[PDB]
This record gives structure tokens, C-alpha cells and sequence, in this order.
């Protein structure tokens, strides 16, 4: 029972530390997918603008 | 009844106290938070957790250990983690500033400042104990803390309690592979001053650990929480005496006058070895005779040296499980009898035995495997004159143009106690070439 | 001898799959590259 | 398809045939091609009576994540170097073998003994037993090597 | 076949 | 834990070794993107044969892109399973080809073989066994006659104990387009000679023939050539990546085939070739796939072996099947065609079995043979070359570029003894 | 106590473990788990494993098996198949560079790099074996690690553990049907120096086993898979006098004893009988004189050649089943009668039975018909000085004009082994027909 009280705590810490940097990391490459939409708008505009 | 204290110093220290505490609490049943399994376990009465625990009257048991760390950075972690409602609060000392990898630093600045607090925890600590067995000081010689506050207590605590044996466990830097770069001038200064009052040196070498849990253990990524896992199973062997009931029962005095022949030769090496994985350990008897086989073999020591070239002064075995006194008998009859492993002439009874009916406790999330028989080979050998030449050699082709002198010179330290420990750890090792021939 | 007509029944199965395909490839009324004057006239 | 749209030569998948469960498949809807407003001209290749409902034709194949090794042949190698052997055996995850070397082994079914599915195969084994001095002397030339007794 | 059934019932 | 450095380089070599990687990928269960969707371990025990692991699941292929300049590039990009290649790789000059040997070996591209050397070494050392390379490449233009050659004269030159073999599309007289094709590959076959393990010659002329027989392929274009050459390379190198009743790999292969030192120049043949309205009128089996191996008509490097005779030959089954039925067609067709095969060497077919088949096949084959033929379109080439170079032919763009007559004679010299050394073999008697 | 070493090198001989131990498994109850099911079943405590499968004490049993080869892919299909949980995973051993059909290449360069880890291995599980009755030995002769390594492990062998009985099981190759094309070449070498290390040279034919699984099995497409079947029926046969009591037994001792005569002539040959089906085994009496005369015929030897042709020095019987002596003795004298076989001159006795009780287990799936009646008949005859003479004929044939020899003089083996093996073998040959005239 001592011994399954810990494997259950190691468990618990490693899923709530996984599912985080997996946010991390999916947010990252979100907030880079959408700057190269922004990139492209902004060179559009200013061609346009020019 | 039959205690003993439990020093922790540096970060190689406190990780090792991390990965024991643990292990020492889950095999005497109390739970991280101090306590007893919900009342369920107590249904007589037994004094096993006496030894590394103590009662203080309702339902708590306080471990005899004393965590120092100068960096404040590794203690918070035990102080935050889940062994927070365990430790005393004043045991889990730590300081301001870092030693930074300097001896000079960590024993004449910052050493000077907290010596008296932890040492006056050690004596609450000895005042709440009953009848001492000893300190078992788990550190690194290494750099910073771990060599210069370490000699620095072992001095101050030495001239305090007598005789009171002091079993150092020391993280000794590797032939090759090593992680600081003034590690070779901080091992020669802290075997100087760890010299006279250690009475008993484990080495335990990084280099051997990784090659043994790569080999024996398959894993091909290992690190400091295997390291200090395979130390606890270490030290568990070797106070299995203590705290269990065996039928041979070898304690700390055995310790010292069985394996210490001379009063400078104090430096043996500890190897646990029916390690292995749980795929394979279900594929194989994992008897007496293979047990002790896989001690005397130079794959499987914990420090990277061959004993094959040298001799041996005396060997302990510490057998825990199900293990008989007559199958020991047998395993050493057959090494003795085997010409590859060397003893010396003047000593031909060179072997101390200590068999205990506890079975090896098993970590969760842990590599080794719930085995029923183990064993704990603790060998005085004279081939560690090969690591102390290495060392040498490292801090003679540093001391040459003055490296990282000037650092040790600011924090107070005097430009030829380099010479004299260089001089004493010569003398070391004409001590080892003076007994082995 | 059931195995080798199930592989029978695979090989039916693909040849209409092949033929559905094909039936759609002949449909998709752009014809690949098609340049934009043609593809905005075909817009509007 | 695939090798020169020969087709009736045998499997287009050879090892996704014979598997017991197979990855889950994906019926995908196309953008075809124009603007959601434009008239399309019936080409003199199609009919006037409708498409074939191209349901089991459009497929795609995603993958799954099972327990075993994430698709990933790092972490297959520290299993293979763990000597970690896997769970579910090549007659539960596979139909009669696709490799010939499978075939040594495939009558063990592990739910039933093969005495139970198949009495034929019975064979009454004769083994005389050892008697107590041959264990004596077998069990003790194992652990100890310089005893013997005649 | 069920689809092209309908219109051969149908005509 | 072997595995295969894919060095495609030129045009025709980009092309062919892009449909390779297409053929393979979908084999190993690997979508366009290069998530791995397969179900089975068969799959995802021997990727690392010809793919890298990259975090997330992802699998790059483990090819060298070379050429000189850009388009190639972007046609393999814009194709399908074209985002699967690390945009690091990607190796090309920015002048140009030409079809001038001079150009693809001592000038401009040869200030670029450093480049393809350092991305060669990371992805060699990246890994712990390197069993060895690939190259497709054709003899006919410069950045496939000139980067191939030296690719492999580096290679051979670095590590002088690998497996390193070469696809080598050769040219042909009808179906040229190109004149200085003998040129290119007179000069070439004296680089392949020392420096190759072996070379897996493959015919255009004779594709087309696939194409316009048993294929009955009306249109056949660039891409169903590729196709079938694809096939012979899966074909060849599906031992490594899958197991079998009898394994052979590319070492055992070249043991087993080539007997002295430069005859390494063999002919590529798959089976079956069947066509769509003939797809149900025949029953896919052992002798069947056996007798369409040995016709001439699924012989992808001209050569009829008629007139010729076989040295070693070798055969990769694909599928489940016996070993009795293919010895003893293997043994049939050596006691039938009794004369057709080398008397001082007994029992000369190489028989390697794998249980996994193809994409779409029951069962396959494919054949390899160091039959004596091939020195007839070493022949034809030195014909054309000798007639050129006679009355001075395009001479002034390699000799302005760089290089000496004395090369030129070099090679024709190296290329006819040669073609002395596989005729030896014709006609020899044991005793 | 009787047990012996199955050294599986080499994917043929790979296949045939596999093949060898399924059978073994299920002829002595053990499921491909390793563990024993017993269930309380008229089992009165059975110790017939113990000849080849271990005992670590849980209920699992291990086997006493190296399956060795220099190439992973079938040593991963062995991992990842049925019998996964079956073997030692360090009794796995494989190479990373395939060894190609390459005497030299298996025998010099990549073989001297695994060998040792292959005798440490052997030496562990000899050590365990307590009383160890010899070492059988599965490869072919088609070369590479069949016949360099399986050479080289051999020498390697006869060196360090003396004389332990060597029996080997090779897969000759056949008149005219083959694989590889350096056959000759590989037979050629590794007889020369299989010749003074191994005990017994037991051989099999792939085309003789086509043959019969095509004419009396009535399967006319057979396989690798039901070739090693029969193989392991013939191993299981040759070794289940150790494992199973008989009414005569006989062992890998007096085997030998009574097989060669003459410390070159080595070769025996086994045959099986009955290996008819069951569609003809519902329609027969198979008597023991049936079974005999079916052993003693030229369309049933296995390492094809006409034995009317040449003189029997000694023939090895062994009964299985419901066999009662006179039988055996009446089949015997009818054969001897009989004008075809005749024996040499200097052997007025020629015939080692063994009897034994155990019948043959017929493995589900398979070809062979379940019976309660086998003899196993293991000729020492003259007839294999043809096939010496075929593999000659090819060789020279080959190495007159240097065919592939190439590759073997850049491996590193020199000129003179092969005119050096040519010899020993030619040697070979003039010894048969001087014992045979
Ligand atoms: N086995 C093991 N060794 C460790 C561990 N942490 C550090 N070490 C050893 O300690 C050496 C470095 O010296 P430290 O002990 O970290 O220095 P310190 O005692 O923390 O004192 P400072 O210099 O102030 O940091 C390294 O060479 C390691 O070998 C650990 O967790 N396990
Ligand atoms: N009876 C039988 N013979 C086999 C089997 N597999 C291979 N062989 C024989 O082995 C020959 C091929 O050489 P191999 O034995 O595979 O070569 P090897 O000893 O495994 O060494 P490598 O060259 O490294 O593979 C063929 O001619 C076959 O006759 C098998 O499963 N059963
Ligand atoms: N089989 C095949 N041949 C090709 C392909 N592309 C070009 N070729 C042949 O290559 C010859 C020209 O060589 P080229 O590829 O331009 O050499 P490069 O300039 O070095 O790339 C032509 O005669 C073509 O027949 C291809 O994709 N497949
Ligand atoms: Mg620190
Ligand atoms: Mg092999």
C-alpha cells in the first residue's frame, strides 16, 4: 500500500508535468503559424499601399 | 538502541539523502509524512525503525539526519516536496552563499559560519539519542561544500565526541569523465584533512555506476537518481544488521576492525551486486554462489578500477534474504580456492560475513528488480593507489603553472598547504606500496 | 482457402475503387494547372 | 492502384490484411477546386444519373497510439536494448502469419490448453521419478562443487 | 448498385 | 542495424530516387507528411534502414538531393511526398548543367562537392553502422556523369570498405537526346570501373519496350519508368528491411555475384509485368514469376541473353512461397538453358526469398544477372565515341573548360579492355 | 543430471532451434511463457526437463539454448515471435555487420568480435549445467556464420572444455540444387577444420527432404518450416533416451562409442521413419519390421546418395513407443539376411539399439502423422564418398581460375587454405575408400 501510494503520486506528477510542456510546445508552433500569416498581410498591405 | 546519525553535506549529499530517506521510509512502513500507515501496520510493538527514526509520542517519527547545504537551492526542494511533514525543521540546515567549487571557500569563509549551528543540531541530535552507533557523512569530495564543509565538521565533530565512528560515503571524481574542472585540487585538499579523522572511507565512483547500470541494469541513459538509488541500496546492506535481525550481525565496530588493518588504510569499495532488470532477473536463479561471483568480477566494482591488479586486505559480505551460512561457505571456499582473485600473504582469514533473513526492499519506478538475495561486497584492495596516482598526476600538471591558485589564496588559503597535502596524499600512497608488498 | 479469396475479393474490391476514381478524375471539370485568366473566367 | 493499378494481384496492403484490429480510416471530403458560386458544365464523360457515393473510396489512413512504442523507432530501440518484449503476441495481433517463420508457435492459444481444444494430440508421458539420494546428489552438485558422495 | 437500380425501376 | 545512404543526383537521378522514395514510403507505412499510420511491427522494425527519427513523430528520408541547378528541386518539392525531405540536404549549384563532364567533375561542381561530402559525413556519422550508399544518376549530362563520378571517387576514396553501389541509367542510340552521351559515359564508365561495388545499368530503350509490351501502356511518360526502376530497387533492398525464409543483403549480393574484381556491371528485370486486360488471365505463381524473370522481355537493360551467355545470377523473391518450387525452377532453368550459362561455374544462381511482397502483389521477383551481353552496349557506346572523337568532334567546350585529350584516350582505352574482359568469359572452357 | 547445450549459429540453424524447441516445449508440457501448467494431472513428479530446460524457482523454465548469428533479422523475429518469453535474453546473441556467404569474413575479421561474449555466455550456463553430456550444434554448410563462425566456435570449444561430446547437425548442400553460389568454397573450408573438432557430423539434404516431403509426406509444396520439423523430430528422437526412460537407453557417450569407428570418419547419416501422413497412416499396420525396412531404403536417406552402393560400418537404432524387443531382433536378422545390405568386412556386429518408451508427439499444424511407433536409423555408411566427390568436383571446377577468391584474400585469409582444405579433404576421400575396400 506504501508502495502504491507513491507510484500513484510519481504518476500524478508526471502526467501534469507532460500535458504542460506538451501546451508549451502546441502554443509555441500556434503563435509561429500565425505570424507567418501576419508576416504575409504585412507585405501585401505595404505593396499594395506603395 | 543501536542508532546512528546521519550527516547529509553538499548536493551529491542531500541527493543521496533523497533517494535513502526514501527508501529507509518505505521500508520501515512510515509513510512520507512521518507517520504510520493509518494505524493499520501497529499491532504489536518492534524497535527496527529505531535506528534511523524516533518517536515523539502520538503517532510521528522524526529521522536522525542532518541536511546541510550551503546553496539554498536543493534543500528547498525536500522543504517543499513531498518528505516536507517528515524532517525536523532546524535538521534541514542551509546558508546564503554558494563555496562555489572552492575548499578555501567552503572551509574558511562560509564553513565558519553555520559549523556552530549544524553542530549544535548534531549534539541535540546525540542529547536525544539514547546510545550512539555513529555518523554516516554522505558526500562528494568533489568541490565547494562537499570538501571543504565536510572536513571542516569531520574536524570540529572529531575533536568533540571521541572515538564515536565517523563512515564517510564519498562521491570519488572519475578517471576520465568528470563534471567540474578544479575537482583534482579540491580531492587533494580534502584528503588531507579527511585522513586523520575518518575511520572508514567508501568510495563510490560515477564513471562505475553508469557502466554498471548500462551493463548489468540496460540502461543506455542513466543519471544522478539511478546513481544515488543504487548508494541507498548501498547503505541499506550495510545497516540491514542494525535495524533487522540476522544470524550474523555485523555493526559499525565490525565495520572498522575488520576492515581496517593499518590506521591509514580506510578506503575500501562498496559493490552491490545481484543488480539487475526485471526481464532478466525472472530468467535466472540469482543463487549464493552467482551473488558472490558477481562481486569478485572487475565489471561490476563501484568505483572504475580493476581489482585484478592488486590484492586484497579484507572483504565483508552482507547477505540479506534467504540466504544460508552454508552456501556463503561454499561460495567462499570456491573463491578462495580461485586463483584470479589475489589476497595478500599476512592476511588468510580475510573474510567478515554478516547474513540477514530481510529481503532487499523494492522502490516504485525504480530498475532494479524484487529479488531474494543480496549482497553487499565491501573489499579493502590495495589498487586504489592507481586512482590516488591519477590524482596526483591531475593536481601536479595543474599545480605546475599555478592554476586556479589564486582563488583559494583570496578565501584565505596559504599558498603550501597545496605542498603539504600533495606531500601527505605521497605519503598515502607510500603506505599502499609499503602494505601491499 | 478462404484466405486466398478474401485476397480474390481485395483485388475486386480495388478494381472498383480504381474505377470510382477514375469516374472522378474524368469529373473534377478544372483539369489541374488551369491558367488564371480561364480559372477567374470560370469563376464568374 | 499502387504497382501500375494491376489491382487483382493481390493485396494493395499485404500486412494491414491480416490484422485483427487496424488503424481507424479516415473518409475525407475534398476542396475540390472552384469558389462556392460558379456553374459547372456536365463534361461528355460523366452522366446525367448520379456519382457513385464515393464513401469506402476516399480513405486515409491516421495513425493510432498504442501503449507498446508511440510509432517511434527510438523508443523501440530502449525497449529492444530493455529487452522489454511486447504484450500481445503475433497470434493475437495478426491473423494465420504473414511471415513463415510465425508458423513454429501458431497452434498456442493462450485461453484454452491444447489438450482441452484438441484430444488427439494427447501423449501419455512416461518419466521415471527420481529417487531421494539422485535428488540429494542433484540438488546438491549445484551449489557445492568439492563434495561428492557415491 | 443500389443507386443506378433506382433509375431502372424508375425507367 | 544496417542502413542505406540514398545519394540521388542529376535530373534523371532526382526523378528516379523521388518516385523510390514514394514507392518505399507507403511500403514502410509512411504518409506524405511523414507521421508513421502503419499497424504491425514489420512496419517499424527496420526504418532506420533509410529514414531518421526527427521529434514528433516525424520520419526524413536519408537522401543527398545533388544537382547544379535549381527547378529539380522544386519540381521534387511540388510532387507528392515531396515535404518529407529535410530542407537541408537539399545540395545544387546556381550555374548550370550542360551535359559536359568538364562541368560536373574539375570546374563548378566541384566547388560544390565539399558541401555534398560535409552533408554526406554528418548523415553518415549521425548513425553507428553504415552499411553503405546508393546513387542514381545517368550517363548521359553533366551533373549526373560529372557529380556522380566524383561523389563516388570521394567515397570510395574515404571509406574503402563499404557496400556503394550505382543505378546508372545508360544511354542508347535510338532514344538519345543528347549528343554528347557517348562522350559522357565513355568517360564516365572509367570512373564507375574502380570505384563502384556494383552498378545496376538500366536502359531507357528498353523501359520504353516495357512500356509499348506486356505493360501495354499507351502514354507511358517520365514517371512509369521510374516506377518500375523504383521497383527493381525495392526489390533488390527489401532483404534488409523486412524478414525472410532467406535473407541476402547487398554484401552477400555482391559476393554471390560479382567473381573478379571489375565485372561488376549487372542487369536489372522485374516480375511480373503484366497488362490491365491481361491482369485476370493468368494466375500469379512461382514458375510463372520465374518464367516472366527470365524473358527477355522484362529485361530493363536491352541485352538479350541469347546471344550471351550468363555468368552469376541472381534472384529476390518477394511473398509467401516455397523453397522446394523456387529451387527447383531455378535448377530447371539452369539444366533446360544448359548453354546459355558459365561451365566453369556450377550452380550460379543466387536464390534470396522475403515473406513480405509488394504493394499490389501477391508475389514478385526480381532479377540481377552479370550476363556477358552487357558489353554490347559498352560496345555501341565505344563505337559512337571512337567515331566522334575520330574527326575531332564537341571537343572545344571540355578542352576550353579544362581538360586534356590524353583523358579522352585514357577512357576509351579503360572502357575497351573492358569490354576485352566480359568477352574473355564467352567463350572460355574449363578443360 | 544428464543435459546438454544447444548452440543454434546461423539462420538455417536459427530456424531449426525454433522449430526444435517448439517441439521440445510441448513434448514436455512447458507453454511458450516458460511455465509449466501441471494442474495436478496424472504428472507424479516429472524431472524430464531437466536435460534441457532450467529451474529458477517460480514455475518457469528456461532453456539451455544460444541462438547465435551475425545478423538481426531473425534473431529480432525469435524476440518478437511465440517463444518471446521463452529464452534468456543475453542467450540472443546477434551481430550489427551481416557476415555475407564468407568463410573469411565469418571466420577472421567480424567473427573475432563476438566469440568471446558467445564463450562467456556458454561458460555461465555450463556452469550451470551440472553434469554436462555434451553440446549440439545447429548450422548449415552454406557458409558465412554457418560455417565461419560455427568453425571457429568450435576451435574455440575443443580448446578451453576438452572432451565434451561435440555433436554436430549440418545442413549439407545438395548435388544440384542450391542457394548461394560459394557453397563449394564454404563446404570446402569449413571441413577441413570441422574435421579434427567435432564428435559426430550429422548430416541432412535439403533436396532428400524436398524429395520425401514430396513423395511420402504428399505435400507438394513444402517449406523451411516443415524441413526443421523434421529435423527437430530427428533431434528430439536422437536425445530423448537422455530425458524419457526406455528398456535400454542409450547417451551421447556410448553414442559415439558405437557410431565412429575411426576418429576421421565422423559422418553420420539420420533418417526417420515413419514420415508418412495421416491419410496413409489410417490405411497401414506400421509394424517395427514395416519401420526398419522403411529406414533401411535409398529413397529415405537424407543426405541423398544410394546407399546400395557403398558398406554400412555401423548403424545406430532408435525405438520409440510401444516398441517390444523382439521385434527389433527379428527386423534385424531380416535385414541382415537380406543380400542389398551388406556390411563391411571387419563388422560381423553392426547395429546399437535403443529402446525407448516415450512415443512421438505430433506438433498440431504439422506434416507428420502422429504414431506409436519411430525408429530413428543413423548410418555410418561409405555412400558419402560420393558427395565428397560431387563438392570436389565443383570446387576445383570453381577455385581453376580464381573464381571469388577475391573477397576472401581481402578478408584476410591467405592463398594456401584452400590448396590446404582441397588436400584434407582429398586425404578425407582416400581414407573412405581404403575403410571400404
Ligand atoms: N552520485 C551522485 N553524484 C553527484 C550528484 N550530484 C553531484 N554529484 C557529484 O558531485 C560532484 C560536484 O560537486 P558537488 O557535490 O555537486 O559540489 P557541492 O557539494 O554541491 O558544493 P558546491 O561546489 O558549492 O556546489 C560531481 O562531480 C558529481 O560527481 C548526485 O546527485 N548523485
Ligand atoms: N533445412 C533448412 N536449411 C536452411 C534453412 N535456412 C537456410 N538453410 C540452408 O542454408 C543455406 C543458406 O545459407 P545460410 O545457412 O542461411 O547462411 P548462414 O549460416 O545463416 O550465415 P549467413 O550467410 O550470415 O546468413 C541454404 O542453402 C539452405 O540450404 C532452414 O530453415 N532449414
Ligand atoms: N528513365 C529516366 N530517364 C531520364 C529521366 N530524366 C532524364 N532522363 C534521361 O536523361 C537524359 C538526359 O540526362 P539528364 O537527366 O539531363 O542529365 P543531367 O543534366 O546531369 O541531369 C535523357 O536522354 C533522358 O532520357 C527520368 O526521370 N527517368
Ligand atoms: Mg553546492
Ligand atoms: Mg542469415
Amino acid at each position: 500500500n506504501l508502495s502504491d501510494d507513491i507510484a500513484r503520486k510519481r504518476a500524478m506528477e508526471e502526467e501534469m508535468e507532460r500535458v504542460r510542456e506538451e501546451l508549451y510546445h502546441e502554443e509555441q508552433e500556434e503563435t509561429q503559424r500565425q505570424k507567418e500569416m501576419a508576416e504575409i498581410e504585412r507585405q501585401i498591405r505595404q505593396r499594395l499601399e506603395l | 538502541m543501536r542508532e546512528c546519525i546521519s550527516i547529509h553535506v553538499g548536493q551529491a549529499g542531500v541527493q543521496i539523502g533523497n533517494a535513502c530517506w526514501e527508501l529507509y521510509c518505505l521500508e520501515h512502513g512510515i509513510q512520507p509524512d512521518g507517520q504510520m500507515p493509518s494505524d493499520k501496520t501497529i499491532g504489536g510493538g518492534d524497535d527496527s525503525f529505531n535506528t534511523f527514526f524516533s518517536e515523539t509520542g502520538a503517532g510521528k517519527h522524526v529521522p536522525r539526519a542532518v541536511f546541510v547545504d550551503l546553496e539554498p537551492t536543493v534543500v528547498d526542494e525536500v522543504r517543499t516536496g513531498t518528505y516536507r511533514q517528515l524532517f525536523h525543521p532546524e535538521q534541514l540546515i542551509t546558508g546564503k552563499e554558494d563555496a562555489a567549487n572552492n575548499y578555501a571557500r567552503g572551509h574558511y569563509t562560509i564553513g565558519k559560519e553555520i559549523v556552530d549551528l549544524v553542530l549544535d543540531r548534531i549534539r541535540k541530535l546525540a542529547d536525544q539519542c539514547t546510545g550512539l552507533q555513529g555518523f554516516l557523512i554522505f558526500h562528494s569530495f568533489g568541490g565547494g561544500t562537499g570538501s571543504g564543509f565536510a572536513s571542516l565538521l569531520m574536524e570540529r565533530l572529531s575533536v568533540d565526541y571521541g572515538k564515536k565512528s565517523k563512515l564517510e560515503f564519498a562521491i570519488y571524481p572519475a578517471p576520465q569523465i568528470s563534471t567540474a574542472v578544479v575537482e583534482p585540487y579540491n580531492t587533494i585538499l580534502t584528503t588531507h584533512t579527511t585522513l586523520e579523522h575518518s575511520d572508514c572511507a567508501f568510495m563510490v565512483d560515477n564513471e562505475a555506476i553508469y557502466d554498471i547500470c548500462r551493463r548489468n541494469l540496460d540502461i543506455e541513459r542513466p543519471t544522478y537518481t539511478n546513481l544515488n538509488r543504487l548508494i541507498a541500496q548501498i547503505v541499506s546492506s550495510i545497516t540491514a544488521s542494525l535495524r533487522f535481525d540476522g544470524a550474523l550481525n555485523v555493526d559499525l565496530t565490525e565495520f572498522q576492525t575488520n576492515l581496517v588493518p593499518y590506521p591509514r588504510i580506510h578506503f575500501p569499495l562498496a559493490t552491490y551486486a545481484p543488480v539487475i532488470s526485471a526481464e532478466k532477473a525472472y530468467h535466472e536463479q540469482l543463487s549464493v554462489a552467482e551473488i558472490t561471483n558477481a562481486c569478485f568480477e572487475p565489471a561490476n566494482q563501484m568505483v572504475k578500477c580493476d581489482p585484478r591488479h592488486g590484492k586484497y586486505m579484507a572483504c565483508c559480505m552482507l547477505y540479506r534474504g534467504d540466504v544460508v551460512p552454508k552456501d556463503v561457505n561454499a561460495a567462499i571456499a570456491t573463491i578462495k580456492t580461485k586463483r584470479t582473485i589475489q589476497f595478500v600473504d599476512w592476511c588468510p582469514t580475510g573474510f567478515k560475513v554478516g547474513i540477514n533473513y530481510q529481503p532487499p526492499t523494492v522502490v516504485p519506478g525504480g530498475d532494479l528488480a524484487k529479488v531474494q538475495r543480496a549482497v553487499c561486497m565491501l573489499s579493502n584492495t590495495t589498487a586504489i593507489a592507481e586512482a590516488w596516482a591519477r590524482l596526483d598526476h591531475k593536481f601536479d600538471l595543474m599545480y605546475a603553472k599555478r592554476a586556479f591558485v589564486h582563488w583559494y589564496v583570496g578565501e584565505g588559503m596559504e599558498e603550501g598547504e597545496f605542498s603539504e597535502a600533495r606531500e601527505d596524499l605521497a605519503a598515502l600512497e607510500k603506505d599502499y606500496e609499503e602494505v601491499g608488498v | 482457402k478462404d484466405e486466398e479469396y478474401r485476397e480474390y475479393l481485395h483485388g475486386l474490391e480495388t478494381e472498383a475503387e480504381y474505377q470510382a476514381k477514375l469516374k472522378e478524375a474524368l469529373a473534377r471539370p478544372v483539369i489541374d494547372k488551369a491558367h488564371p485568366v480561364r480559372r477567374q473566367h470560370m469563376s464568374a | 492502384m499502387s504497382f501500375f493499378n494491376l489491382t487483382e494481384l493481390g493485396y494493395q496492403y499485404p500486412i494491414r490484411a491480416q490484422v485483427k484490429e487496424p488503424n481507424s480510416v479516415y473518409s475525407y471530403h475534398l476542396a475540390n477546386s472552384l469558389p462556392a458560386g460558379s456553374y459547372v458544365s456536365h463534361r461528355p464523360e460523366t452522366a446525367k444519373l448520379p456519382p457513385i457515393n464515393m464513401h469506402k473510396y476516399n480513405k486515409v489512413i491516421e495513425p493510432v497510439d498504442n501503449p507498446e512504442h508511440h510509432g517511434s523507432y527510438v523508443k523501440f530501440t530502449e525497449r529492444l536494448h530493455k529487452h522489454t518484449r511486447c504484450a500481445k503476441g503475433p497470434n493475437d495481433i495478426y491473423r494465420n502469419p504473414v511471415t513463415t517463420a510465425q508458423l513454429p508457435g501458431s497452434w498456442y492459444r493462450k485461453e484454452v490448453p491444447l489438450k482441452q481444444s484438441e484430444p488427439w494430440t494427447y501423449v501419455p508421458r512416461h518419466v521415471c521419478v527420481s529417487s531421494e539420494m539422485t535428488k540429494f546428489v542433484k540438488e546438491m552438485s549445484v551449489t557445492n562443487r568439492e563434495f561428492s558422495l557415491f | 448498385l443500389e443507386t443506378y437500380h433506382q433509375q431502372t425501376l424508375y425507367r | 542495424m544496417r542502413e542505406i545512404v540514398h545519394m540521388q543526383a542529376g535530373q534523371c537521378g532526382n526523378q528516379i530516387g523521388a518516385k523510390f522514395w514514394e514507392v518505399i514510403s507507403d511500403e514502410h507505412g509512411i504518409d506524405p507528411t511523414g507521421t508513421y499510420h502503419g499497424d504491425s511491427d514489420l512496419q517499424l522494425e527496420r526504418i532506420n534502414v533509410y529514414y531518421n527519427e526527427a521529434t514528433g513523430g516525424k520520419y526524413v528520408p536519408r537522401a543527398v538531393l545533388v544537382d547544379l541547378e535549381p527547378g529539380t528541386m522544386d519540381s521534387v518539392r511540388s510532387g507528392p511526398f515531396g515535404q518529407i525531405f529535410r530542407p537541408d540536404n537539399f545540395v545544387f549549384g546556381q550555374s548550370g548543367a550542360g551535359n559536359n563532364w568538364a562541368k560536373g567533375h574539375y570546374t563548378e561542381g566541384a566547388e560544390l562537392v565539399d558541401s555534398v561530402l560535409d552533408v554526406v559525413r554528418k548523415e553518415a556519422e549521425s548513425c553507428d553502422c553504415l552499411q553503405g550508399f546508393q546513387l542514381t544518376h545517368s550517363l548521359g549530362g553533366g551533373t549526373g556523369s560529372g557529380m556522380g563520378t566524383l561523389l563516388i571517387s570521394k567515397i570510395r576514396e574515404e571509406y574503402p570498405d563499404r557496400i556503394m553501389n550505382t543505378f546508372s541509367v545508360v544511354p542508347s542510340p535510338k532514344v538519345s537526346d543528347t549528343v554528347v552521351e557517348p562522350y559522357n559515359a565513355t568517360l564516365s564508365v572509367h570512373q564507375l570501373v574502380e570505384n563502384t561495388d556494383e552498378t545496376y545499368c538500366i536502359d531507357n530503350e528498353a523501359l520504353y519496350d516495357i512500356c509499348f509490351r506486356t505493360l501495354k501502356l499507351t502514354t507511358p511518360t517520365y514517371g512509369d519508368l521510374n516506377h518500375l526502376v523504383s521497383a527493381t530497387m525495392s526489390g533488390v533492398t527489401t532483404c534488409l528491411r523486412f524478414p525472410g525464409q532467406l535473407n541476402a543483403d547487398l554484401r552477400k549480393l555482391a559476393v554471390n555475384m560479382v567473381p573478379f574484381p571489375r565485372l561488376h556491371f549487372f542487369m536489372p528485370g522485374f516480375a511480373p509485368l503484366t497488362s490491365r486486360g491481361s491482369q485476370q488471365y493468368r494466375a500469379l505463381t512461382v514458375p510463372e514469376l520465374t518464367q516472366q524473370m527470365f524473358d527477355a522481355k522484362n529485361m530493363m537493360a536491352a541485352c538479350d541473353p541469347r546471344h550471351g551467355r550468363y555468368l552469376t545470377v541472381a534472384a529476390i523473391f518477394r511473398g509467401r512461397m516455397s523453397m522446394k518450387e523456387v529451387d527447383e525452377q531455378m535448377l530447371n532453368v539452369q539444366n533446360k538453358n544448359s548453354s546459355y550459362f558459365v561451365e566453369w561455374i556450377p550452380n550460379n544462381v543466387k536464390t534470396a526469398v522475403c515473406d513480405i511482397p509488394p504493394r499490389g502483389l501477391k508475389m514478385s521477383a526480381t532479377f540481377i544477372g552479370n550476363s556477358t551481353a552487357i558489353q554490347e552496349l559498352f560496345k555501341r557506346i565505344s563505337e559512337q565515341f571512337t567515331a566522334m572523337f575520330r574527326r575531332k568532334a564537341f571537343l572545344h567546350w571540355y578542352t576550353g573548360e579544362g581538360m586534356d585529350e590524353m583523358e579522352f584516350t585514357e577512357a576509351e582505352s579503360n572502357m575497351n579492355d573492358l569490354v576485352s574482359e566480359y568477352q574473355q568469359y564467352q567463350d572460355a572452357t574449363a578443360e
